[PDB]
């Protein structure tokens, strides 16, 4: 009943600059004071920017000037301006409400909208299905792809256990993502079972059905 | 600019036990004019934001469960698990509040340790549509299974590999495989094996196949 979305991360070029967008639902949206915190790659908590009932801003020393902190009660949003993005800026943005009509505490947290800042271009990903008596077993693989991040689902999301999504892997600025999904073998081919992926911002949606390898050859 | 220290550094529970976290402050976040601790504690199941699970260093966020309990001041605080369950197989995470920057501790992860398991392994040849860009994989999945250590294999100029962090559900693990090739190159050779070695795995466990095309 509080969510907190977050919105417009995912990469930059150094000095560039990014305009994050939380969007709140659900409470008096005024009474409480904001705050937002990043997350490094080396999975390490870091506070960013804070800003009170009353818009008295409050920064982190390593991002004062380059970043500023901004609500807009009238639309229950909040703004995370970011200017001039070190490589250390690299990392999962999250937005936090105040736990009570007091002080910053990070009472209640978004999801999470991750900012990348490599030089590096923007790249689709492809995807490459693979297909081989109890349990048969099929994945689904996304060589090179960036910036991070993407989304695998099966079966349009309709797959719930018995897949085992596995952590990116970059090697030379593209991504690799495997995916190991199980059923009975009565369930394929007897029934249809497709990777669908999404990479945003490159705008690019992508489903590869998984098919059997035939014997073709000539 | 206060900095917060968590000990140590990994761990090793299972269900049922009792669970001590530690938090070292560079300061006191216990102010004598209202006798408060400003200090919090956290829980961030991997691949979620995290949740406000302890703040004034003893209260009990709202439907935080009982089995959780925030003690200690000042600088030396205490989080309280009575029944770990595996419904708390995460990282957990202090701050402090008193003054900027808020400041968070190192973090510490308590991987899980219930039973050695049986890793079930699946072997797959590049895709006929791979080859057909330029480029080949194979993929070989281990599935469900404890411990987290057991390495796996013969030329290897060249592979990618990926864990799972625990599940939350059954207390395991699971791997990857990028077995990455040139597309003729994988024509050179014919006989292609992966192979596990377990901790209750002496006799290794393999999946293996020919090249379909000989």
């Amino acid at each position: 009943e509080v969510q907190l979305q977050e919105s417009g991360g995912g990469l930059v070029k150094p000095g560039g600059s990014l305009k994050l967008s939380c969007a709140a639902s659900g409470f008096t949206f005024s009474t409480y004071a904001m705050s937002w915190v990043r997350q490094t790659p080396e999975k390490r908590l870091e506070w960013v920017a804070s800003i009170s009932t009353g818009d008295n801003t409050y920064y982190t020393d390593s991002v004062r000037g380059r970043f500023t902190i901004s609500r807009d009660n009238a639309r229950n949003i909040l703004y995370l301006q970011m200017s001039s993005l070190r490589s250390e800026d690299t990392a999962m943005y999250f937005c936090t409400r105040g736990r009570g009509d007091r002080g910053d505490l990070f009472g209640y947290w978004g999801q999470g909208t991750l900012v990348t800042v490599s030089s590096a271009k923007t790249t689709a990903p492809s995807v490459y299905p693979l297909a081989p008596g109890s349990s048969v077993t099929l994945g689904c693989l996304v060589k090179g792809y960036f910036p991070e991040p993407v989304t695998l689902t099966w079966n349009s999301g309709s797959l719930s256990s018995g897949v085992h999504t596995f952590p990116a892997v970059l090697q030379s600025d593209l991504y690799t993502l495997s995916s190991s999904v199980t059923v009975t073998s009565s369930t394929w081919p007897s029934q249809s079972i497709t990777c669908n992926v999404a990479h945003p911002a490159s705008s690019t949606k992508v489903d590869k059905k998984i098919e059997p390898r035939g014997p073709t050859i000539k | 600019d206060i900095v917060m220290s968590q000990s140590p550094s990994s761990l090793a529970v299972s269900v049922g036990e009792k669970v001590t976290m530690s938090c070292k402050s560079s300061q006191s976040l216990l102010y004598r004019g209202n006798q408060m601790n400003y200090l919090a504690w956290y829980q961030q199941k991997p691949g979620q934001s995290p949740k406000l699970l302890i703040y004034w260093a003893s209260t009990r966020e709202s439907g935080v469960p009982d089995r959780f309990t925030g003690s200690g001041s000042g600088t030396e605080f205490t989080l309280t698990i009575s029944s770990v369950k595996a419904e708390d197989l995460t990282v957990y995470y202090c701050q402090q509040y008193y003054t900027y920057p808020r400041t968070f501790g190192g973090g510490t992860k308590l991987e899980i340790k219930r039973a050695d398991a049986a890793p079930t392994v699946s072997i797959f040849p590049p895709s006929s549509e791979q080859l057909t860009s330029g480029g080949a994989s194979v993929v070989c999945f281990l599935n469900n299974f404890y411990p987290k250590d057991i390495n796996v294999k013969e030329r290897q100029n060249g592979v990618l590999n990926s864990w799972t962090d625990q599940d939350s559900k059954d207390s395991t693990y699971s791997m990857s495989s990028t077995l990455t090739l040139t597309k003729d190159e994988y024509e050179r050779h014919n006989s292609y094996t992966c192979e596990a070695t377990h901790k209750t795995s002496t006799s290794p466990i393999v999946k293996s196949f020919n090249r379909g095309e000989c």
